[PDB]
DNA sequence: GCTTACCGTAACTTGAAAGTATTT
DNA sequence: AAATACTTTCAAGTTACGGTAAGC
């Protein structure tokens, strides 16, 4: 009622007329706040689009017995119901716009092409490989199956930057992390999450880990039963979620066997890489009734360096 | 607020019945039922908050003149009480609007003017220990 | 000047906001008992209520014995009966603990505390900075304008605590909106290349009055078209008048409580201000006079990827453009230059593209 | 030869804000 | 047509893995 425009006419509502920064302001070039939202449309609107469509597109026997297939501006749009429709339909485009499930084969040929050919012209690559496509579609398959975007790799330069941005956007505990992407150059929110709260913060701990810190995380894990390691964390003197879980698991357990192999552990280790499997360590690790699961990896790939 | 109202005229009615107010009397009721352990549901910061100021709220509206005059001792304990009770870290605080402040002075005055002094000191001491928000008026006001 | 309801339950009549601070620092200051200064004492204590409230020292020293704090396992309900409100919580907790793997602080929950509460209890680095014992604080509420489809709905705001005795424009710079920093020119055949602080000139709306901002010389008023054609035949507000926004101050602000004021800022963006429960300082607020106004509520906006990556945040939007689906599309600077440009601008003529400064990362 | 912290991503998860199919 | 619902998204995280570059 009292939102736009605040001043409106009590019988009529017009409001009143442009200001002059107003219309400076339009005549520049800057958007409003309603231009960059636009009505996504039904399906009754595309059946209606589409059979309007069909409709306005011997010969009196030609009319009449025409068969759906061979048929399938300003007078459909306003009359019956408006550029969206003239974009809309050309691109929706039932003859010719077919946007089927992308077959693996097609995709190799898309890479090696794109790469082939600069990665540049677009619509050139997508009429040369006669894919029924887009020249949209195609660049839409190369970026989302691309592996050049991100970096994952943190270096010394980068983490600086993480700390005076996380710095100086920092209110109370809130941590806004995508506002940070959009200041932080080929990254996003995942990998920041990670880098802060694991290894960036200043609050945490790296070193090794003393008697008393283990005795102290085996009175929090008998508490809490080896779950939610999140609460196991505060009562560990500042170590992380990470470090907390991957020590208790694989280093501290109660009886967990380490140090040098034996003659029958390896054919047990052997046979079950042959008979689970020999990319997956945790079930190898779930049957051996000793090692852990980075144990017996560590220890195939010291049987591949004797051999 | 799962029903505050309820327990709040069940404990004053419980104290109305006994016309020989003091805080020694009062105090019995607040041990008695243990009304003081309201505040320890194992709450978050959030509902903590709330939580404390529309209990505050509620017994500062059973405070006002259009109540008796045994409603009204009854609920400037229940101010006290839980004022002193409450979990927090920088204190909910009650709220006194304009129009009631006169009103509430003249009660004060009243109470003091007759051998009463229990509430006359319990009220003092809340106004002396800055428990107050004084507001044009009690609760926020919006358009909707 | 008492405040009182106009309307039923939701609006206040107006009155001079000066007025009424005086009022309330003449009516209570008189007995020393709003102060900023953080906290045999028994007797001596005792001798002042003896002599404030005037009762027999034998009385004060039974009612400062007898009444004490005493009288009236932190975090654990226990099985006590007569409470309804912690049989309910008890019932709740185990409803939750037995139907939750991973509970704590949400983002959102934790995002509105932190926001809300991160300046209480300061104090004033210089000690010539500190507030003073006697002036108000008044709460704004300043409406967002609608950004989304559903802000048509439920429309958000944000809040900030302004003082009483610091100028209007004060708040009018402290006011956030991205239409401060829209720089869209047009940049189709120019890929690489001052903001929308060429033209400031805004106004507030109260009471009938025009407060503009004439400091430095621009297209400096506003609300001359509005006082050319609401009046003149509409005979339908009244009359309005003008007054220079930098000269006058929050405590000669004749307001009401509770109603929808205006601030129209760079052209015709219009914000609704709905003013609520104005009181006096306290001694745990932020004591202080260089953070005020400061913002204490706020909005989560979401945020624009671009419709291609679907991985970072839109800086291009392209309008009337032959490759995309759809007519306002939105890019980052990979997909704008990777597939509009054949290393020259305007692969395609018909194609207009411009600088996008989403407010999702500025709010 | 072995062990030990560190490293980084895939996939779940809590829940308000925002879409949107249906109601009289 | 106002009002009501249900199901999407967004953005903090949290957990379970796969490896690394070290150590004696
Ligand atoms: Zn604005
Ligand atoms: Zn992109």
């Amino acid at each position: 009622h009292f939102m736009k425009p605040y001043f409106k006419d009590k019988v009529t509502g017009v409001g009143p007329p442009a200001n002059e920064d107003t219309r400076e302001k339009a005549a520049q070039g800057i958007k409003a706040f309603e231009e960059l939202l636009v009505t996504k449309w039904k399906n009754w609107e595309k059946a209606l689009l589409r059979k309007s469509v069909v409709s306005d597109r011997k010969e009196i026997q030609d009319i009449n017995q025409l068969p759906e297939e061979a048929l399938l501006w300003e007078k459909i749009s306003n009359i019956n119901f408006a550029e969206e429709i003239r974009k809309f339909w050309q691109n929706s485009e039932h003859p010719s716009i077919n946007k089927q499930e992308w077959s693996r084969e097609e995709e190799e040929r898309l890479q090696a092409i794109a790469a082939a050919h600069g990665h540049l012209e677009w619509q050139k690559i997508a009429e040369e490989l006669g894919t029924s496509r887009s020249a949209f579609q195609c660049l839409q398959k190369f970026q989302q199956h691309n592996k050049a975007l991100k970096r994952k790799e943190w270096t010394e330069e980068e983490d600086r930057m993480l700390t005076q941005l996380v710095q100086e956007m920092r209110v109370g505990s809130h941590i806004p992390y995508r506002r940070i992407v959009y200041y932080m150059e080929g990254r996003d929110s995942m990998q920041l999450i990670y880098r802060w709260t694991k290894s960036l913060d200043p609050g945490l701990k790296k070193g090794y880990w003393a008697p008393e810190e283990d005795a102290k995380l085996l009175q929090a894990v008998a508490k809490y039963g080896e779950q939610d390691w999140f609460k196991i964390r505060e009562e560990v003197p500042g170590r992380s979620d990470a470090q907390c879980r991957d020590r208790y698991l694989r280093r501290l357990h109660f009886s967990l066997k380490k140090g040098r192999w034996n003659l029958k552990e390896e054919e047990q280790l052997i046979e079950l890489i042959e008979k689970y499997g020999v990319g997956h360590w945790a079930k190898i690790a779930s049957e051996l009734p000793h090692r852990s699961g980075s144990q017996c990896l560590s220890k195939w790939k010291i049987m591949m360096g004797k051999k | 607020p799962p029903g505050l109202q309820t327990d709040c005229e069940a404990l004053l009615s419980r104290f109305q019945e006994t016309d020989s107010v003091r805080f020694e009397d009062f105090t019995e009721l607040w041990r008695n039922m243990k009304f003081g352990t309201i505040f320890c549901g194992r709450m978050r910061n959030l509902e903590k908050n709330m939580f404390t100021k529309e209990a505050l709220a509620l017994a500062w509206r059973y405070f006002l003149p259009p109540y008796t005059f045994q409603i009204r001792v009854g609920a400037l304990y229940l101010l006290y009480g839980l004022y002193n009770t409450q979990l927090c870290q920088p204190k909910q605080k009650i709220r006194v609007a304009l129009k009631d402040w006169d009103e509430v002075l003249k009660f004060q005055q009243d109470l003091v003017n007759a051998q009463h002094f229990d509430a006359a000191y319990i009220f003092r001491k809340l106004r002396l220990d800055r428990a107050f928000h004084f507001t044009a008026m009690p609760k926020l006001l919006s358009y909707r | 000047n008492f405040p009182e309801y106009e309307l039923p339950e939701l609006n206040t009549r107006a009155f001079h906001v000066g007025a009424f601070g005086e009022l309330w620092r003449g009516r209570l200051r008189g007995a020393g008992d709003l102060s900023l200064r953080e906290p045999a004492d028994s007797d001596r204590e005792d001798a002042a209520v003896a002599r404030d409230l005037d009762c027999s020292l034998e009385a004060a020293a039974e009612l400062r014995a007898v009444c004490g704090l005493d009288k009236l396992d932190p975090e654990v309900i226990p099985e006590n009966t007569d409470l309804v409100t912690l049989g309910v919580r008890k019932r709740f907790l185990e409803h939750r603990e037995e139907t939750i793997t991973i509970d704590r602080a949400c983002r959102q929950e934790t995002f509105v505390y932190e926001m809300e509460s991160h300046a209480i209890g300061k104090k004033p680095e210089n000690s010539a900075d500190m507030i003073e014992e006697g002036e108000l604080i008044l709460s704004v509420n300043i409406l967002y304008p609608v950004i989304f489809h559903k802000h048509k709905e439920h429309k958000p705001y944000q809040t900030m605590l302004v003082l009483g005795s610091q100028k209007l424009t004060q708040l009018r710079d402290s006011i956030r909106c991205v239409s401060d920093l829209q720089i869209g020119g047009e940049f189709s055949n120019t890929p690489d290349q001052i903001s929308k602080d060429l033209y400031k000139s805004a106004f507030f709306y109260f009471e009938g009055t025009f407060y503009n901002d004439k400091r430095y010389p621009e297209c400096r008023d506003l609300s001359r078209t509005i006082i050319e054609w609401s009046e003149s035949h509409d005979r339908g507000y009244g009359k309005f008048q003008t007054a220079r926004m930098e000269d006058f101050t929050f405590n000669d602000l004749c307001i009401k409580l509770g109603f929808p004021y205006l601030y129209c800022h760079q052209g015709d963006c219009e914000h609704v201000i709905v003013i609520t429960d104005i009181r006096l300082v306290h001694h745990d607020d932020c004591l202080d006079r260089t953070l005020y106004p400061l913002l204490i509520k706020k909005h989560w906006l979401w945020t624009r990827k671009c419709f291609v990556c679907k991985m970072y945040t839109a800086r291009w939007v392209t309008n009337n453009d032959s490759f995309a689906p759809e007519d306002p599309c939105f890019f980052c600077d990979v997909c704008f230059r990777m597939l509009h440009y054949d290393s020259e601008g305007n692969k395609l003529g018909e194609f207009l593209a411009y600088p996008y400064v989403d407010p999702g990362t500025f709010n």
